[PDB]
């Protein structure tokens, strides 16, 4: 029901450390806990995290356990020390999602009506994605399609927590991920922007190729509805450059 | 109760075995398995001619056990309620079932659907519109029960033959086709359902995309053996193919519900014959001249103004419309099925964009080795 | 003192709300739960009893705790409309009782079954072998109408109490009425 | 029948739940509030001059949701207690309070 | 029925949340045991897009706490001397105001002990004003159920030494209620609006 | 009585908890304890830290509730990773790198309890852009 | 600093006007009984 979620640069590393510290004896690869935060203006944010040991079996994905009394006591303590913080969702590692997620969501949604799922890639750092958000929508797959689970991804963007800039600057103090050295820094900005564009659009081309081969189920009912407009949007007409031959070339020549 | 069991063991061959099961079930106080046995007996290969007698027996048993499964009991006894066939008392029967089971489960909403179905069958003015709307108004917090959803879809699909809903009637019929996947009923009747849905799309006005029914195999394979000209016409509406001869043969192929709206069929096919240019050419041919429009729609010059007007209104093309050169600018904001068998075209265009982007990235890298190396 | 940590997995199948016992078999099994939890409390008030469900879900909210009221509140209105998942239920009961607890606390899983079950013999035998390898201690008590002490249940119990095990019995209850005292008489002091 | 006292128990639960929601709003706020100042000078679109009623004036930012048309010069506003930024603007009143 | 589980949740929710009331209250109450800033309520009825408050601190500052975060403005009207958070800059709790220097205790006798028996002579008049004043105090509910509101203004006119002061104090003692004496001749103060 | 050039391996999430807790209770001088362990004499490592609400009394040992601390420690043991208490932290907006008299007293009590119980001053308001 | 006291409640709380103009109320120090302190008398206050 939420319009979008925004992840803080405040819980990602906490989740990763929780994975690391509870993975010493639990090698299930499956770390499951709850992400706490606040939802105010159709923008959901996460401010705290907690991990619980969690074991799975591949048999129908219905074998598991948690410490709900301890987790509830944690939530009471967190709300006592900070009332505005509330459980905004529950998180599971292992981006290859299994089938127990529906049972976990059903059990934990008593804490949050719009129960959401969060996947944190502790080891993977594919391009820049720290985590992904998931919204539970089972209200009919589509107008003329059969029933399905259909956990969709609510759009997520990394937020800007306050007072953490001092700490992150002191922590790194080596890369200086700022616009320093404007010309070279923007060159690097163009470089990885092209890298990201090429990688993602190649992924889209691969998806179109695999849909053409038909080895995977085809979710065309949203794929063409979202990509047809993308393809047909007329950014290829050059007569507007003809109308704007001095688009900025006057500013180019004054700068020269 | 023992006397009713003794009387009920008669009136059917093979029934006393089930009646013995019923006796065992209420001896050990079983209600769910009893509902399954009632389900088995009702769906036994018989017409249930003694509808009133079995109604009395079932109400007798349920009233002296008063712990049966509510939703499944109403799902079963609704067959007897419909079979009694007397609407003046059938309304009272549905009220009685509501009073016997007034829980917010499937029972009450199914009773509402039965009320609406009765109002269709006779008295199509009393509470028809309120009933059909209220079904969806009461399907709140019920995302995937899918049982009464299928029921509501069936009523509204049968409500297609009513002024209130035509395009929405087709939509919920598609919702029924999705929610219930297996055939579970004769192929000929599904083919008739596909015929009605096709006529619904042809007669409707807002159904320009009308997705999940154009090239849907579940709908087309029903009429794959009969009236394939209907399959071709829907494919024409999908891909923008004109086939004006075949589409006119479509117009007088199924005369009812099509002869009066063949003009609307003309306008819709003229509307939807331009989309093929629209997605195939990403502004590659952005000069939609009058001659090109004539080739695409086989339409006159004065009708171009109305056709492009309706195209802008619906959302097919939103670009500028000139008349000195008769050029129509190309923007589409209402995507539809792109013939996934022909996805090679958009894959090729996407890989063309990939090659261009990577080539220019390498070119600027070549120009920038003096800083990046 | 030898203290006992018991995890009960209770059958919340669609049939349990039938009135085979006086209130309902669900309430009869709830009465079985609170009397055995009362016995644990009388042995020592810090004996802990926890709830597990198997009606296509695993209830963990009522953890391994001495208080019984949370079990009574949360198991009441469990909505016994879903099916039975025996293989999942005992296994998740094992994981739930595998959680942080005293090593002195004797681990024991108790199961209540009251309705007929449709599961694979091969799957349950595989679970029994897996629990045999994991050295699991589970006793099962039946209630009301069922194929009580079926071949699957008998083999499952035999695997868990054989090989010089605890010796936990499974009782073949009459359909409908049953004597809960006679059902729990043996394992309360032997097994 | 103990179940007929459900209504009385419901009344007791509702009566206390009103007190419980009151306390929840009382503790969830636990706020420090905002200091009150006046817009001494707008300066520019980004930085503004806000003077506290009792001395110091500061070059502060404005609330994100508010706009300059809502702030205006010479209007009472609220600054953040610590970060010293505009949080909300408030109307003011004067009273002769004599022989009214 | 459902009552067993309902009351099992009802009692727990009652006691636990009242405990949360106590925890909240103690954490604000020690701040309420340390209030420091006077409360010059420049009341602004800011309804949330309910109310608000402007507090002039003793240290010459202004705190705009939101929506009066602890106390209701039905009891907190625009005035002064109401507890304000020293750290949370919020209205803690009401407290007695200041009674205008002189009026704090001008000549207020807490309780007079003079008896009606030691005065007399005008017994008819003293009984009349006892019926008009003391009876509206002790038997106030009698007037309330009757429907007649008693009169308030009683003017004892007569030469000095006729016992008006003793009679008034004796009446106040009989009422067992508060007695406040006003020194009329000295109410003429040069200060504007002082009287 | 041996205190060499000791070094604290403080964790980034401990920093984030510190700044969040300080940002919440800026004027309350909120209190907390630094959850660390003496793996040896001087190479002290802190991986986690918690936030506790300062009681109305102020800086007091009883404000850090003992039962609440014990329950929190048990919760950390069950879920997460257990960690000892050999330190404390406190947002200190009043003045800088030193301790107030009451802070010294409660740190003396912590030193009596623990072995060192390091006294950590973290100023929430002075840390603005570059210097925490 | 030392300032006079103004008044008090029935017993525990003391509503005090302070020379810092403060609306000062405190729990009287445990070593000091409320009997000794009277309205209008100067008491020193520990800044903490
Ligand atoms: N009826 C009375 N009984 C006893 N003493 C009286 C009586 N009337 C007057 N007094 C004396 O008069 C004094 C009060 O004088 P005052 O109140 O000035 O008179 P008035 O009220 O008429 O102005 C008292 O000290 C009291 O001793």
């Amino acid at each position: 029901a939420v319009q979008k979620v925004v992840v803080h640069p405040l819980v990602l590393l906490s989740v990763v450390d929780h994975f690391n510290r509870i993975g010493k004896v639990g090698n299930q690869k499956r770390v499951v806990g709850v992400l706490l935060g606040s939802w105010q203006k159709k923008v959901l944010d996460v401010s705290n995290s907690f991990a619980v040991p969690f074991d799975e079996d591949d048999k129908d994905d219905s074998v598991w356990f948690l410490d709900h009394d301890y987790l509830e006591n944690m939530y009471g303590m967190f709300k006592k020390v900070n009332a505005r913080e509330r459980i905004v969702g529950w998180y599971h590692t292992g981006p290859k999602l299994h089938k127990n997620d529906i049972a976990i969501n059903e059990l934990m949604k008593r804490y949050c009506p719009n129960s959401v799922l969060v996947i944190i890639d502790v080891k993977p750092k594919d391009l820049g994605l720290p985590t992904e958000a998931y919204i539970s929508v089972e209200e009919v797959h589509d107008d003329g399609t059969p029933t399905s689970k259909t956990f969709e991804h609510v759009t997520s963007e990394i937020g800007a927590e306050e007072a953490e800039e001092v700490g992150v600057e002191h922590l790194l103090r080596d890369i200086k991920d700022t616009t320093v050295g404007t010309l070279s820094q923007r060159i690097t900005n163009q470089v990885h922007g092209l890298k990201g564009l090429n990688s993602k659009l190649l992924d889209i081309r691969s998806y179109l190729e695999k849909v053409a081969t038909g080895k995977l189920p085809i979710n065309h009912q949203i794929i063409y509805q979202l990509q047809d407009v993308f393809n047909l949007l007329p950014d290829v007409s050059l007569q507007e450059f003809v109308k704007a031959f001095y688009l900025k070339t006057n500013d180019q020549m004054v700068v020269v | 109760v023992p006397g009713f069991l003794q009387q009920s063991q008669n009136s059917g061959p093979g029934q006393p075995a089930v009646w013995h099961r019923l006796e065992e079930l209420y001896t050990k106080k079983l209600w769910h398995q009893l509902t399954l046995q009632v389900l088995d007996f009702v769906q036994d290969p018989c017409f249930a001619q003694g509808d009133g007698l079995i109604k009395l027996y079932e109400n007798f048993i349920s009233e002296f056990e008063h712990r049966v499964n509510p939703l499944s009991l109403v799902e079963i006894i609704l067959h007897v309620v419909r079979q009694m066939t007397d609407p003046n008392v059938a309304l009272t029967f549905l009220e009685k079932t509501r009073e016997k089971v007034k829980s917010s489960d499937e029972a009450v909403i199914l009773c509402k659907t039965a009320i609406g179905a009765l109002k269709l069958n006779i008295g199509d003015l009393q509470v028809t519109k309120e009933t059909i709307e209220d079904v969806e108004e009461m399907l709140n917090n019920l995302p995937g029960v899918t049982s009464v959803h299928s029921r509501f879809y069936d009523l509204s699909s049968k409500y297609y033959q009513t002024i209130g809903n035509h395009a929405s009637y087709y939509k919920d019929a598609l919702r029924f086709l999705g929610c219930v996947d297996i055939k579970d009923l004769p192929v000929s009747e599904q083919q008739e359902r596909a015929f009605t849905l096709g006529l619904a799309g042809l007669l409707g006005e807002g159904v320009f995309n009308f997705g999940e029914l154009l090239m849907h195999p579940v709908l087309e394979s029903l009429r794959n053996t009969d009236r394939q000209w209907l399959i071709d016409t829907l494919y024409a509406f999908n891909s923008g193919n004109v086939e004006r001869f075949q589409t006119l043969k479509t117009a007088w192929g199924q005369q009812p519900d099509l002869a009066a709206n063949e003009a609307q069929l003309l306008r819709k096919i003229q509307l939807l014959c331009l989309m093929e240019m629209t997605f195939t050419r990403p502004a590659n041919h952005r000069q939609l001249t009058f001659e090109e429009i004539a080739k695409s729609a086989k339409i006159t010059v004065n009708e171009v103004e109305l056709l492009v007007m309706k195209a802008l209104s619906v959302g097919l093309v939103k670009g500028s419309i000139d008349e000195v050169d008769k050029r129509v600018h190309m923007t589409w904001v209402q995507p539809r099925v792109l013939d996934l068998q022909q996805i090679k075209g958009m894959k090729d265009r996407l890989e063309f964009w990939c090659t261009d982007v990577k080539s220019m990235e390498m070119l600027v890298e070549h120009q920038a080795h003096d800083i990046l190396t | 003192m030898v203290l006992e940590s018991t995890m009960v997995c209770v059958d919340n199948s669609e049939y349990m709300r039938n009135g085979d016992f006086l209130p309902t078999r669900l309430q009869a099994q709830q009465d079985a739960v609170n009397i055995v939890c009362h016995s644990k409390t009388r042995s020592n008030p810090e004996n802990n009893v926890g709830l597990i469900t198997l009606a296509n879900d695993c209830e963990v909210l009522t953890t391994l705790t001495p208080d019984t009221g949370r079990i009574l509140s949360k198991l009441h209105t469990v909505q016994p409309k879903g099916k039975i998942t025996f293989c999942t239920g005992i296994r998740v009961a094992h994981l739930a009782l595998k959680h942080r607890q005293g090593k002195n606390h004797k681990m024991r899983i108790i199961a209540f079954v009251g309705s007929p079950v449709e599961d694979n013999e091969k799957d349950l035998v595989k679970l029994a072998k897996r629990l045999k390898k994991e050295k699991v201690n589970v006793d099962i008590i039946n209630f009301g109408e069922e194929e009580v002490n079926t071949e699957k249940l008998t083999a499952f119990v035999n695997t868990l109490n054989g090989k010089d095990g605890t010796g936990s019995h499974l009782v073949t209850v009459p359909p409908g009425p049953s004597l809960a005292d006679a059902l729990i008489s043996s394992p309360i002091l032997a097994g | 029948i103990d179940g007929r006292l459900k209504e009385l128990r419901e009344q007791l639960k509702e009566l206390t739940k009103q007190y419980e929601k009151s306390e929840n709003d009382l503790k969830a706020l636990q706020s420090v509030g905002q200091i009150v100042g006046e817009v001494l000078k707008q300066l520019t679109e980004e930085k503004f001059i806000v003077k506290a009623t009792n001395g110091p004036r500061y070059v502060v930012g404005c609330r994100r949701q508010l706009d300059k048309s809502k702030l205006k010069p010479g209007t009472r506003v609220a600054l953040d207690m610590t970060t010293l930024t505009i949080m909300r603007y408030l109307p003011r009143e004067v009273d002769p309070l004599v022989y009214n | 029925k459902i009552m067993k589980s309902e009351v099992l949740r009802v009692t727990h929710e009652l006691q636990a949340m009242k405990d949360k009331i106590k925890e909240n209250s103690e954490k604000i109450k020690v701040n309420k045991t340390l209030p420091y800033l006077v409360s010059n309520v420049i009341e602004l009825l800011d309804v949330d897009p309910g109310k608000c408050a402007v507090i002039k601190t003793s240290t010459r500052q202004t705190y705009f706490l939101p929506v009066i975060g602890l106390v209701d403005a039905e009891k907190l009207k625009p005035g002064d001397l109401v507890g304000v958070n020293k750290d949370s800059y919020l209205i803690l709790e009401t407290l007695p105001t200041e009674y205008d220097s002189r009026v704090k205790a001008m000549e207020v006798d807490e309780r007079p002990t003079e008896q009606y028996s030691d005065i007399g002579g005008l017994d008819k008049q003293i009984q009349e004003l006892v019926e008009a004043i003391v009876l509206p105090m002790n038997h106030k509910e009698k007037f309330e159920n009757l429907g007649i509101q008693p009169p308030k203004g009683v003017l004892m006119y007569g030469p000095p030494g006729t016992g008006k002061t003793l009679l008034a104090r004796a009446c106040a003692a009989q009422t067992k209620a508060t007695f406040l004496k006003l020194a009329g001749p000295q109410l003429v103060q040069m200060f504007i609006g002082d009287g | 009585a041996v205190d060499t050039a000791e070094q604290v391996y403080i964790s980034s999430l401990a920093l984030l908890k510190m700044l969040k807790h300080g940002r919440a209770g800026v004027p309350m001088e909120v209190m907390g304890l630094m959850l660390g362990e003496f793996v040896d004499d001087y190479t002290v490592r802190v991986i986690d830290v918690f936030a506790m609400p300062q009681s109305g009394t102020g800086v007091s040992v009883e404000a850090v509730d003992p039962v609440f601390q014990a329950k929190m420690l048990d919760m950390l043991k069950q879920t997460g990773r257990p960690e000892m208490v050999v330190g404390w932290y406190h947002s200190h907006p009043g003045f800088g790198c030193w301790l107030s008299g009451v802070d010294i007293n409660t740190q003396q009590s912590f030193e009596a309890l623990s072995e060192r119980a390091v006294a950590v001053v973290v100023d929430p308001i002075q840390s603005v852009k570059g210097k925490v | 600093c030392t300032k006079i006291i103004n008044a008090d409640s029935e017993d525990p709380k003391y509503i005090i006007n302070v020379k810092q103009f403060a609306k000062f109320v405190v729990d009287l120090s445990d070593q000091v009984a409320p009997t000794d302190i009277e309205e209008g008398m100067r008491v020193g206050v520990d800044r903490n």
